[PDB]
């Protein structure tokens, strides 16, 4: 009884992070009872909690198996591999932990978490079902129960479950409510994924008329209308988001669908663009987007018109604005044509500046320094003579500097940018721009100095720090090539390592949303997260620095609180091939149609001596490219490997080898 | 370069290009707190006729702006705040920011009723100023010494939207009789 | 652009 | 109710490089067939 009320005194000093008044005390219930589990368990969590991260799982481990009855002792096994991440182990102890003691709330809101957080749909529902039982008076628990089911691919029961509490509600909720208008329009969105855009279109006009979200009432409306081929009116609905937003390509696409206007037509086309260009004299979009299909000298007529427009105005974003349209030769030829008219045209406005025929000139430049109008030579002419008559203008540096660099002038073009950054010091565009030059120069130590002019000062680490802190995924990637290329394997893997890092922490952060979400009822958007989250690294984002790395361990392969802070123990591997696991499936299951993932894959795949996934890597580059010159010489060299090896090999894998081999060399 | 509403799959490069053109950096997380707390506000420049160097590229984000309400209405009133606001320096003056600003301050108004939108802008930041007070008819409320992380001042400037709300209502009560 |  | 082979289990686990569990329901999945499972496993989408 003394013990018990001391075992109570061992959680208040835990729960005020008195460690030495908390373990003293247990210590003192050990050494009369030490077979005590509640006690142990409460030991290994504030062990944990000062970094006796492997003593304390020894021992919550141990406390378990003397009480494995016990929900404190399976409760706390949880906390601790929730805490180092491991939510699959987190989540079976939980699970467990709630089997022995059913009525806590605590422990079944923090499986359900870990539980979607992990995908698992079926236990996902099954927690918001009860936790909703729990509590049935609250809306939250009802709309938990919805997505669970939603995001199960059980839409008849999320359907269900929304219609259910629509139907409990006494009196109508005042057009104010948030949170129930953001539930109706989710139901719609449900019903249309159901496939039954003809009910949604009815749900949306009779129930979601005055849902808060305006846009999405309106999008929805439009896109519903225009999939029934109910055309008079899509075309009323793509007309109001017109109104509400001229800037924006599709509307313009659906109204003139709806209009049944064909795209051979192209005054008939034009009409509507002019149309709201008249109504609406700054948006861009009604005077640029004809350019699209207009064509010989309704083309030239417009292009003029625009171009004099911008250079009038000086813009220096106009060249970006329209290459676009240079898939077209014609299109092409003609802008410069205009261009080159305008600047003969040019009269120096304000006499009594020049900004027009800079602006002209500046067009010219980059025209010949893009990559399907290439001429360097007059690139660099037409930048030089913008420069003489704007010698401060940082854009016309920048763009000189980039000439250099496709003329191969490295060191130049990083020279030539940082002047350009030297011209405006307040602005980070163009610092990014300048270091990453430096770094393409390989000048890593220049460039990270470059990038501590706007680095919070006093950081602890330097530059690097704040960058890995503010998870800049651009300059760590060019850092770790760079370093590469420079022969530096430490730093390079280094810095692969960490973009590896960042995504894994992009992976983690839904996770005080899964709750979160459910307090602001903001649900289509949390259905957004979690959609994108289940896709999360076939960004191009994760899969350069990660081609990067495995490209680097099969280098090495063939050519024999913070550790490890510049990655040696990374370069001084004995096993590189299966360091490169982690970056390469990630790969090769979030970006399989990438030809680059799969070439290097089976790379990996024929050293591991692993023939059989080597050849479904070379199956899917093949797919994607027949003739690829590295896919052909691939398939030549397994060849060889297979005819070699094959009397060591099972006679299954040895049949299916042979067999899918043929399919496709 | 086309105009729409914010997408959760759109926040690596909406961080990017906060990290390229703005010394006020954030962890993505927090990126994901606007978007499920405010999906309505916040809006991207995107440069969709960019050809695709790959399979899996994402729509490459040329602007952004980020929007909140403030959680504590100054006196029960309801009011935006713009927590970030930029343009690529390739994409600059061809009136982005222009139309990412009216088209959150649109939505502020009609979901949740906002009478004015805030925000705090760097004193020597010429071409951001001349669009808040020039253009979207921003007025000046105070300055907020050392507010940026070297040292300097911010203009912490403010939009009555009155005429915003009422110019809506207006065009609400037009909807009102065809109803 | 919000500090910090 | 597919029941497996044991050696076919292990030699999807060495060869495909898969969980004891993912190989196990692959094979399931194909009636214990292993060579018609490597051979499904291998084809690209
Ligand atoms: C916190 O978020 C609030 S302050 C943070 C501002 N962002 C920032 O500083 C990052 C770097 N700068 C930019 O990204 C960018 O320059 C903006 C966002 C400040 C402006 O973007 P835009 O170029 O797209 O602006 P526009 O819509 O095209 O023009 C609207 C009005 O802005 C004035 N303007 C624009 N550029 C100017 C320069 N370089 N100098 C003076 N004035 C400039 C114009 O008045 C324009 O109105 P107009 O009537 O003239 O068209």
């Amino acid at each position: 009884t003394r013990e018990a009320n001391l075992f109570r005194t061992v959680i208040r000093h835990y729960e005020d992070k008195q460690y030495k008044r908390g373990l003293k005390a247990a210590e003192q219930i050990l050494k009369k009872n030490p077979k005590h589990g509640d006690t142990m368990s409460m030991k290994a969590l504030i062990l944990n909690a000062q970094g006796k991260t492997e003593e304390a799982f020894a021992l919550a481990k141990e406390a378990l198996t003397i009480d494995m009855k016990s929900y404190i002792c399976w409760h706390v096994y949880g906390i601790l591999y929730r805490t180092n991440k491991n939510f699959d182990e987190a989540i079976k102890a939980y699970k467990f932990a709630l089997k022995l003691e059913p009525e806590s709330h605590q422990i079944q809101r923090d499986l359900a978490v870990l539980q979607i957080q992990m995908r698992d749909y079926a236990g996902y529902v099954q927690s918001r079902l009860n936790m909703l039982k729990a509590r049935p008076q609250i809306r939250q628990n009802w709309t938990a129960l919805a997505i669970a089911y939603h995001l199960e691919g059980n839409l008849e029961k999320a359907e269900h479950i929304l219609t259910t509490y629509e139907k409990s509600l006494t009196t109508p909720p005042p057009k104010t409510d948030l949170e129930h208008s953001e539930a109706l329009l989710y139901k719609n969105t449900i019903i249309a994924e159901r496939g039954d855009i003809e009910r949604a279109l009815q749900h949306l006009e009779t129930d979601c008329k005055h849902c808060l979200d305006r846009l999405a009432v309106m999008e929805l409306r439009a896109s519903y209308l225009s999939k029934l081929a109910r055309k008079d009116e899509a075309a009323k609905a793509y007309r109001a988001l017109l109104d509400r937003n001229p800037e924006h390509m599709d509307y313009y696409k659906g109204l003139i669908s709806a209009l049944d206007i064909s795209a051979d037509d192209e005054e008939a086309q034009k009409a509507v663009y002019d149309e709201y260009a008249a109504k609406y004299p700054r948006s861009d979009a009604a005077k640029r987007l004809p350019l699209n299909f207009l064509s010989g000298e309704r083309f030239r007529t417009t292009a003029k018109a625009y171009l004099t427009l911008m250079f009038d105005k000086g813009v220096p974003s106009t060249f970006a604005n329209l290459k676009h349209l240079y898939s077209d030769s014609f299109k092409k030829e003609t802008l410069a044509s205009l261009a080159e008219e305008y600047l003969n045209e040019y009269v120096n406005a304000r006499p009594s500046g020049s900004k027009g025929k800079g602006a002209a000139l500046y067009y010219l430049a980059q025209h010949y320094n893009y990559y399907m109008s290439r001429d360097l030579t007059r690139a660099l002419e037409y930048v030089e003579k913008a420069i003489e008559l704007d010698p401060k203008n940082v854009d016309f540096h920048m763009t000189k500097a980039r000439i250099f660099k496709h003329q191969g002038d490295l060191a130049k073009a990083a020279e030539t940018m940082d002047y350009a950054r030297s011209l405006d010091p307040k602005d980070r565009y163009i610092n990014s721009k300048a270091a990453k030059y430096q770094l393409r120069n390989n000048e890593n130590e220049k460039a990270l100095a470059t990038m501590g002019l706007f680095t919070r000062a006093e950081t602890a680490g330097g530059p690097l720090a704040d960058l890995t802190d503010m998870q800049c995924i651009w300059f760590l990637t060019e850092d770790g090539e760079a370093w590469q290329r420079r022969g530096n394997t430490a730093l390079a893997l280094k810095r692969y390592h960490t973009v590896f890092s960042i995504f894994d922490t992009w992976q983690e952060d839904q996770f005080d949303f899964h709750s979160f979400s459910l307090r602001k009822g903001q649900i289509r958007a949390y259905v957004d997260m979690v959609r994108w989250e289940d896709r999360l690294r076939e960004h191009p984002f994760y899969f350069r620095a990660a081609l990067d790395a495995v490209n680097l361990y099969l280098s090495m392969y063939d050519k024999p609180k913070d550790d490890d802070p510049n990655g040696e123990k990374l370069a001084a591997t004995k096993d590189p091939l299966g360091d490169a696991m982690k970056f390469l499936n990630y790969i090769l299951q979030f970006s399989p149609k990438n030809i680059d993932g799969q070439i290097a894959g089976f790379e990996v795949y024929i050293r591991k001596k692993k023939y059989l996934l080597a050849l479904r890597c070379l199956k899917a580059a093949s797919a994607i490219d027949k003739n690829h010159p590295k896919v052909l010489e691939q398939a030549a060299k397994l060849r060889k490997i297979v005819s070699s090896a094959l009397d060591s090999m099972a006679p299954k894998l040895r049949e299916v080898i042979q067999a899918e081999l043929v399919g496709v060399p | 370069m086309d105009i729409r509403l914010l997408r959760p799959s759109d926040i690596p490069l909406i961080q990017h290009a906060n990290l390229e053109n703005l010394p006020e950096n954030y962890f993505l997380k927090y990126y994901l707190y606007h978007a499920l707390s405010w999906p309505q506000l916040s809006f991207v420049a995107v440069d969709v006729s960019r050809p695709a160097k790959s399979p899996y590229d994402y729509p490459k984000i040329v602007g952004y702006v980020l929007a909140k309400m403030e959680e504590e209405p100054a006196d029960g009133v309801p009011h935006g705040h713009i927590t970030s606001l930029s343009v690529m320096r390739t994409h600059r003056r061809l009136g982005i920011a222009e139309k990412l600003m009216r088209q959150s301050q649109l939505a502020m108004v009609e979901t949740y009723n906002a009478h004015y939108v805030s925000l705090h802008v760097r004193v020597s930041n010429k071409a951001a100023i001349h669009l808040y007070r020039d253009t979207l008819g921003f007025k000046t409320e105070k300055v907020e010494a050392k507010y940026y992380a070297d040292g300097e001042d911010a203009y912490c400037m403010k939009l009555d939207l009155t005429a915003l709300r009422e110019q809506i209502a207006a065009q609400r009560e037009k909807e009102l009789e065809e109803d | 652009s919000e500090s910090s | 109710m597919g029941k497996v082979d044991p050696a076919d289990v292990n030699l999807l686990v060495e060869e495909l490089e898969l969980s004891k569990a993912k190989a196990t329901e692959l094979l399931k999945a194909h009636d214990g067939d292993a060579i018609k499972a490597m051979k499904a496993y291998i084809q690209p989408a």
